[PDB]
């Protein structure tokens, strides 16, 4: 009848406050339970590895969200650093309620967790993306905590050369939370990519890095760009699309180059072997710094015939274009090379990551797909057809055909209605025409005779903005409504961020305010109880409007068009007293690079933020244990509980 | 007519801003910005487009990275000069400055490379070349130069436009002269193995080769790679996770039955501790097990007879075997549960007065059921009991602490020495049973017997040894399971993570896995302790680190470098260091990891034959009459 | 007015990398190629050059085949503006499929030479560009003065580093130089080779295209800037160029005579004084 519920992230980060949930089910109106929850148990006696935090729960205050510190000193002293095999630790809640009420042989209930020394966020940037041998590499690393504020903890940084060997190691205490340093590349160093790695001193698992290239180069004065008309070529025999490219070359100060673009063509394989056409080379003089060239279908077919190659062989490979432009009359020459032009069998591509698995028999299934140009951007307004076969509940199978156009950002969201006791669901998706893009998905249904199911329905499929309130509709499915409440919580970045409860009503609706802590991706988990059995379901919500908590806005007041040696007023705006790290690159360095590397940018920061997210897949499961484990949680009620996961991998 | 010139009626160079600052990245400063800041930048002289980093870090708002600002600088009339990476001394090269005119008027410009010390240049650098550049057009103004300097020379190209249109520009840029000869590199490879005496110390010679240029550049680099085994491992372990937890049973009956319940319950708890399988069991099981141990400790001391002896019922005469077994259980339980030490000290003292004149021990009233004793009917019961009491006494020895127990320890350790002497004598004497030999060797190895005694016990067991049916030596009888467990612990104690120990553990684990666990009594208690000890032993031994100490004397005098690729956590770590030196380097190798040492010597070697224009060829001839000024 | 070009390409690289060729040739500073001549070349049936482009002194020529034997194409250029400095220029042949593999060659005007004038002895070389002949006898001219600016010339501007009165023994020639072999009569100043002394053999070179007249058996005052080549027998070696002082010393009769009377004594007074006093007091 009565229950103690313990919720926590499945992975404990040492030095990070661990959010722990505790809750009471079916507890008499006046009854009160008090206790303590704490982290425990290397096989060294049974020593606590954390301070204790006390909880007090009532029938009218039946859930609490607790912050349990897990500090380095106590984790070290208890013996987790001396632990053998995997890094596993226990969370334990201690209350005499288990003795007084449930009559267990213990006053303890817990969960078995994993732990990691990985903590904080480490970012680092370099003087340039590419250097000559013998040149001084300036760089700096930034140390932030889980809360995303500057951290002063000691960090260890190491520089790894093109060969792969450590060339330098520094371990330094951060007063201002930035480490600025410099070193000189060996003059005799081989061209190649160098790698800088940084960790917290206590964080042996705190991987973070940045890379740069060393290459012998002289700084170009213009950049040449090969741009296909479309970054794909249909090799379907029904219509081989015509190859055409806008080739541009432009001085780095903006004006267009005048000169001749000497272009060569061939086929490049996956391994890296490019077989040039002998013939079909194109020589063209730039007009307004551009040259439009094309390869005729007859020329291409003869070139394939020249190589004894058929159009049916071109399911792999890519059409290789390399252009060496010689400036006239200056005589400077630099090359462009295009490796993006795959031979494809459809102009579109289907991404079915969004579509939830393990869906509730008796509730609408939401088919979510992203239609993208093949090697391009999302496809807008493309018609998508879904063929959904509900496999025999004992009656004859039936097929449900629903068609919808991509609303935007490739998003199509189709509600195929799934009836009770479906044996399994088989999904075939066809997007756009000519030459439909196709993908197939099969997913099994919950085992027979479940306690109940929970339908989580999201009316607005748009990624909510930071500051917009998202409303989710929660409906119990499949069993009597003995329960009077359902309980929900918001998980973000691998932490329980919010936990609350909504009483059951006709068409119950729960409001989730999307704050900056929920960016960029969070899980909505909700559950109710049928007798002594938990019923749960989970839904992933991506927040794609992410931006700075404050701001940094760099600007140059004026109309640009500055001359050399003039005064430029660089304006810096922010919302706090901030340490602003600056650096001005000559853009020629991007052109010079054999493999260009994108700078550090806000998308990388948000991606780094969500590397702590324990969540795997879009949510949902056949059982509440699966739902909680899929969300990223560990759970125990005293009878049903979660075994430790195989780390973050989710194999 | 058409060849008219404007010679020296042009802007006089003094009034031309000369462009000289050409950085590839700049503005690297970090500034404190209190919500707003304005930096009055002074632009560099290179006409390109700049991309500006911006990371804002603050205590209250955290990290913010701005969208980069594009800033491009353009002069509308300018000269661009790409100098090569490096040019050899005394080898002619073509400098190719290009004038760009983006005005709507044709420009006539007089261009010359200013005379500079270290460069040899057409006509001595005084002569200047007029050239006319159409509107919206560019033209190269190639100059041919051969450099005489040995290091670097700043060369200034000056373009003086008409006085009618005072266009003008100047570029001062530093030309790097390549050192005499050409770069060459030799890598010396030496495999490393400081384990035992092989390559612990060695001396590496330099480059004798007289092909080196003496006053050229000289650099040397030392770098080392260590390689651990790539094997996927043969170890098994991890006896069933949940079967061991089914041995936890609260003591019900009187003493012997309590011990039948408590001894596997403690052993299971110790195994689950030692093997770290609590994570795969219900989380509060350890709390329950510890409460069972606490209940067991409280239970057993109610059957404790006159200062430290045990029987199931107080009226019964004390059993030596049970008292030793209870002592072994409660001495280990002392780690989990803070029991009374003095009671254990008394219990060991009582066993001392069960020893005879020599080391032998006897039991005047054994336990009722032989299942506790492993079916020890007949055979080497007295020998096995003597070893068994010695094992129990050794566990009890650790209880002794502080001044009061310093004499108590002394009598026990002397008794242990007499017991050890008897146990080695019995092993020496002849053909004991395998069970007796294994327990005797285990007892001797616990008490760290001298090699004169310990080795004979070890060697005699090998002579006895008989294969069980898979591998190693002792469905299967309880005696085989118990004997193997004693042998496995003896092998581990004698040699850590022994190869023979691996095979014994594999058989014993298989024996343990019958329908989810052992169902037998005495064997299980020993086997759980042995298997857990094996699992700790296999993972405890970790070899890490390689340490290479290098020393030499040379141009930079006495110098020494010690580099170690250990640091406690080897992150696939390989390491390189620079160590320029003379022609001999002394190498001292420490640590315990296989590796490879590479010493790289780089220097300038004689130039050798030309590579260019050995495949492709080009030739050009010019005929006519060229109009010249100031040729004479 | 006009000039005529002949460009030849070929390859020995059938063993090496194969591919078509781009010839990038740079014309003399004031010459641009005639488009009419080049386009006629481009429209021939067996043209060799299958595409071209030009602006200013630059001509690009695409050759879609490269044979083992010489493949030559001629064209012409017209002079925009006089050439101000006697200098070579370069032509560069890039492989179409391997621009890294190339051949770059210097060529010169018809009267001029392929490379810049440079003096080399053993492992050291020295610039030889410039107009050699000071060739100055002030005694028989109206420019001679009693002002006494000889020391000012030597010390301040254009400033002198070596100074000798030298007897010329032979006039020889080597490479692009005429070589006066001399013996030092008296030393006046040194910077390099402080151990220079009278009766030492020395070499004073002059560029062969220079029209300096120096007679063996006569004694000349020779001062100038230090060289850097040195003789093969070890003695430091000098080159005559702009701002060197070359003057023939007169006799008593050619000092006693009215035209240089007492002015020649002032020259002699400087010559002894500077050699003993040194440049700075
Ligand atoms: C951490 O980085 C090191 C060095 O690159 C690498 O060997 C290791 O596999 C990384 N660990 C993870 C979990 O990525
Ligand atoms: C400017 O150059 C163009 C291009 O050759 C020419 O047509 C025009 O006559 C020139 N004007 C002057 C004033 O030289």
């Amino acid at each position: 009848k009565p229950r103690l519920l313990l919720f926590s992230p499945s992975v404990v980060h040492l030095g990070v406050p661990l959010s722990v949930g505790v809750q009471l089910q079916d507890v008499p109106r006046g009854q009160v339970v008090k206790g303590s929850v704490f982290l425990r148990n290397p096989s060294r006696n049974n020593v606590p590895c954390s301070p204790k935090v006390d909880f007090t729960l009532s029938s009218e205050r039946d859930f609490a969200l607790l912050s349990l510190q897990v500090p380095l000193k106590d984790a070290k002293s208890c013996g987790l650093h001396q632990l053998l095999r995997g890094p596993e630790v226990q969370l334990v809640a201690h209350s005499p309620w288990l003795k007084d009420s449930l009559s267990r042989t213990t006053n303890i209930q817990g969960i078995n967790l994993l732990f990691s020394s990985r903590r904080g966020h480490l970012f680092l940037q370099t003087d340039q993306p590419i250097y000559n041998p013998g040149q001084r590499v300036r760089y700096r690393v930034f140390a932030l905590d889980q809360k995303m504020r500057p951290s002063t903890d000691t960090i260890t940084v190491m520089v790894e050369n093109s060969h792969g060997l450590r060339v330098r190691k520094k371990e330094v205490y951060m007063p201002s939370s930035i480490f600025q340093d410099d070193f000189v590349i060996p003059d005799i160093s081989e061209p190649g990519t160098w790698k800088i790695s940084a960790r917290f001193s206590d964080g042996l698992e705190s991987n973070s890095s940045t890379q740069f290239e060393v290459k012998k180069y002289v700084l170009p004065n213009f950049e040449v760009k090969i741009t296909p008309g479309k970054p794909y070529i249909l090799t379907v025999p029904g219509h081989l699309d015509e190859m055409q490219l806008d080739i541009q070359a432009r001085y780095i100060y903006g004006k267009p180059v005048q000169g001749v673009a000497y272009v060569r063509f061939g086929l490049l394989d996956e391994d890296g072997k490019k077989t040039f056409f002998r013939g079909l080379e194109s020589q063209t003089k730039l007009v307004n710094g551009q040259s439009h060239i094309s390869l005729s279908k007859a020329e291409f077919q003869d070139a394939l015939e020249k190589l004894n190659m058929g159009i049916t062989d071109l399911q792999g490979l890519r059409l290789y274009v390399a252009a060496a432009i010689i400036e006239s009359p200056g005589g400077e020459m630099e090359e462009a090379e295009l490796t993006s032009w795959y031979f494809v069998s459809s102009p579109f591509s289907l991404d079915l990551s969004k579509t939830k698995r393990h869906l509730v028999p008796g509730a609408p299934f939401l088919l979510q797909a992203l239609v993208r140009e093949m090697s391009g951007s999302p496809a807008s307004g493309i018609p998508v057809k879904v063929s959904a076969t509900v496999s025999s509940p004992g009656s004859v199978p039936e097929v449900q055909d629903i068609q919808q156009n991509t609303d935007g950002s490739g998003q199509v969201s189709i509600p195929i209605i799934i009836p009770q006791t479906i044996s399994e669901l088989q999904l075939s998706v066809s997007a756009g025409s000519p030459h439909p893009a196709i993908a197939r998905l099969t997913v099994a249904a919950p085992p027979s005779g479940g306690p109940g199911f929970l339908s989580i329905e999201r009316p607005d499929s748009r990624p909510p903005r930071v500051g917009d309130t998202l409303n989710l509709n929660l409906r119990a499915v499949g069993s009597g409504a003995t329960f009077s409440h359902y309980y929900y919580m918001i998980l973000s970045r691998g932490q329980i961020v919010f936990m609350n409860r909504e009483p059951k009503r006709t068409l119950t609706s729960v409001s989730v305010f999307v704050d900056h802590h929920l960016a960029p991706s969070f899980y909505f988990v909700a559950f109710y109880y049928h007798g002594d059995h938990p019923v749960a379901n989970s839904l992933r919500v991506d927040v794609q409007a992410g931006a700075c908590e404050g701001k940094l806005e760099l600007s140059v007041d004026g109309a640009k068009q500055y001359r050399n040696g003039e005064s430029v007023k660089l304006h810096l705006e922010t919302d706090s007293l901030a340490l602003v790290a600056l650096g001005a690159l000559d853009t020629a360095l991007y052109a010079a690079g054999s493999k260009s590397h994108k700078p550090l940018n806000m998308g990388k920061v948000f991606e780094a933020m969500n590397s702590y997210d324990l969540g795997c897949g879009p949510g949902g499961g056949d059982s509440a244990l699966q739902v909680f484990q899929a969300a990223g949680l560990a759970f125990s009620d005293g009878d049903q509980w979660t075994l430790s996961r195989k780390r973050l991998s989710c194999p | 007519a058409l060849e008219i010139l404007q010679e020296e009626d042009l802007i006089d160079e003094d009034d031309i801003p000369v462009r000289s600052f050409f950085p590839e990245n700049w503005l690297w400063r970090v500034e404190t910005v209190d919500r707003f800041q304005i930096l009055t930048l002074w632009l560099p002289d290179s006409l390109t487009t700049w991309e500006i980093h911006g990371l804002s870090l603050s205590k209250t708002k955290g990290l913010c990275v701005a969208t980069p600002v594009q800033l491009r600088v353009f002069r509308e009339f300018h000269l661009h000069l790409r100098l090569p990476m490096s040019v050899r001394r005394f080898e002619q090269l073509e400098l190719r400055p290009v004038l760009y005119n983006y005005l709507d008027k044709n420009l006539t410009v007089s261009v010359h490379v200013s005379p500079v010390e270290g460069l040899c240049l057409a006509g001595g650098g005084g002569l200047a070349q007029q050239v006319l550049v159409p509107a919206g057009s560019a033209r190269p103004v190639a100059f041919s130069v051969v450099p005489t300097a040995a290091a670097a020379v700043s060369l200034k190209v000056v373009a003086r436009g008409s006085f009618e249109f005072p266009v003008g520009d100047a570029v001062s840029k530093v030309l790097q002269i390549e050192k005499e000869g050409a770069i060459h590199r030799e890598e010396l490879v030496y495999e490393l193995n400081p384990l035992d005496h092989r390559g612990r110390t060695l001396e590496i010679p330099g480059n004798s080769d007289p092909n080196m240029i003496p006053d050229g550049d000289f650099n040397s680099y030392v770098r080392v790679t260590a390689s651990d085994p790539l094997d996927t491992l043969g170890s098994e372990g991890a006896l069933s996770p949940g079967g061991v937890a089914s041995l936890l049973r609260l003591p019900r009956g009187c003493g012997e039955q309590t011990m039948i319940y408590l001894a596997p319950t403690l052993a299971a708890s110790r195994y689950l501790d030692k093997t770290e399988q609590w994570s795969t069991l219900p989380p509060e099981t350890k709390d329950h097990a510890v409460d069972l141990i606490q209940k067991g400790y409280m239970r057993i001391q109610q059957f404790r007879k006159a200062d430290g002896s045990y029987a199931a019922w107080l009226s019964r005469d004390s059993s030596t075997w049970l008292t030793a077994f209870v002592l072994k259980v409660l001495s280990l339980a002392q780690e989990q549960v803070g029991g009374s030490p003095e009671k254990l000290q008394e219990t060991s003292n009582w066993l001392l007065s069960q020893q005879q004149a020599d080391g032998s021990f006897q039991d005047p009233c054994p336990v009722l059921d032989r299942s506790m004793q492993g079916g020890l009917v007949g055979n080497d019961e007295t020998v096995a009991l003597t070893a068994f009491v010695t094992i129990a006494l050794h566990h009890g020895l650790a209880v002794f602490q502080d001044e009061g127990a310093e004499p108590l320890k002394q009598r026990v350790e002397a008794s242990i020495s007499k017991a050890n002497s008897f146990l080695g004598e019995k092993a020496s004497a002849g053909l004991l049973g395998a069970h007796a030999a294994a327990i005797t060797a285990y007892a001797l190895s616990l008490t760290k017997a001298p090699v004169d005694l310990l080795g004979v016990a070890h060697n005699n067991l090998m002579a006895m040894a008989q294969e069980t049916g898979d591998n190693l030596y002792w469905q299967a009888p309880a005696l085989w399971i118990e004997t193997t467990a004693y042998a496995l612990l003896h092998l581990l104690l004698h040699e850590g993570k022994a190869e023979m120990a691996d095979q014994a553990s594999a058989w014993l684990t298989r024996q343990g896995s019958f329908q989810g666990g052992f169902r037998s009594t005495q064997d299980t208690v020993i086997a759980l302790d042995a298997l857990s000890a094996y699992w700790i032993a296999s993972h405890t031994t970790e070899e890490r680190g390689l340490n290479v100490t290098l020393s030499s004397t040379g141009r930079n005098g006495f110098k020494s470098h010690a580099l170690q690729l250990n640091n406690r956590q080897i992150r696939g770590l390989e390491e390189e260091l620079q160590f320029s030196l003379g022609s001999k380097i002394n190498v001292k190798v420490g640590g315990n990891s296989k590796g490879t040492l590479k010493v790289l010597r780089t220097y300038n070697v004689l130039d050798m034959k030309n590579t260019t224009c050995q495949d492709l060829q080009i030739e050009v001839t010019v005929k006519g009459h060229v109009e010249y000024t100031m040729e004479a | 007015s006009r000039v005529h070009y002949t460009v030849c390409i070929w390859r020995n690289g059938k063993v090496g990398l194969s591919g078509m060729a781009i010839a990038d040739v740079t014309l003399l500073s004031g010459f641009h190629a005639l488009r009419a001549d080049l386009e006629k070349l481009t429209s021939l049936s067996d043209r060799y050059v299958s595409h071209f482009e030009t602006e200013g002194p630059h001509v690009l020529l695409y050759f879609d085949s490269v044979p083992t034997s010489r493949e030559c194409v001629g064209f012409e250029a017209v002079q925009e503006v006089p050439v101000g400095l006697v200098q070579p220029a370069s032509a560069t042949l890039y492989d179409y499929y391997n621009p890294e593999r190339r051949c770059s060659v210097f060529y010169g005007a018809p009267s001029k030479s392929r490379l810049l004038a440079t003096l080399c002895s053993a492992e050291v070389c020295q610039c030889a560009e410039g107009k050699c002949p000071r060739q100055r006898r002030a005694l028989e001219r109206g420019l001679q003065d009693e002002d006494g600016y000889r020391m000012k010339f030597a010390c301040y501007y254009p400033r002198v580093e070596y100074g000798f009165q030298v007897k010329v023994l032979r006039e020889d020639s080597r490479a692009a130089f005429r070589l006066f072999e001399t013996k030092i009569t008296q030393v006046l100043h040194f910077t390099k080779d402080v151990k220079a002394a009278a009766n030492q053999m020395r070499n004073f070179l002059v560029r062969a295209s220079c029209r300096l007249r120096l007679e063996p058996g006569k004694e000349y005052l020779i001062m100038g800037l230090d060289g850097a080549t040195y003789d093969l027998e070890g003695h430091p070696q000098y080159l005559l160029d702009s701002n060197s002082w070359i003057e023939e010393m007169p006799s008593e009769r050619l000092c006693r005579s009215t035209r240089q009377r007492a002015a020649c004594a002032q020259l002699n007074d400087f010559l002894q004084e500077y050699g003993t006093q040194g440049c700075q007091v």
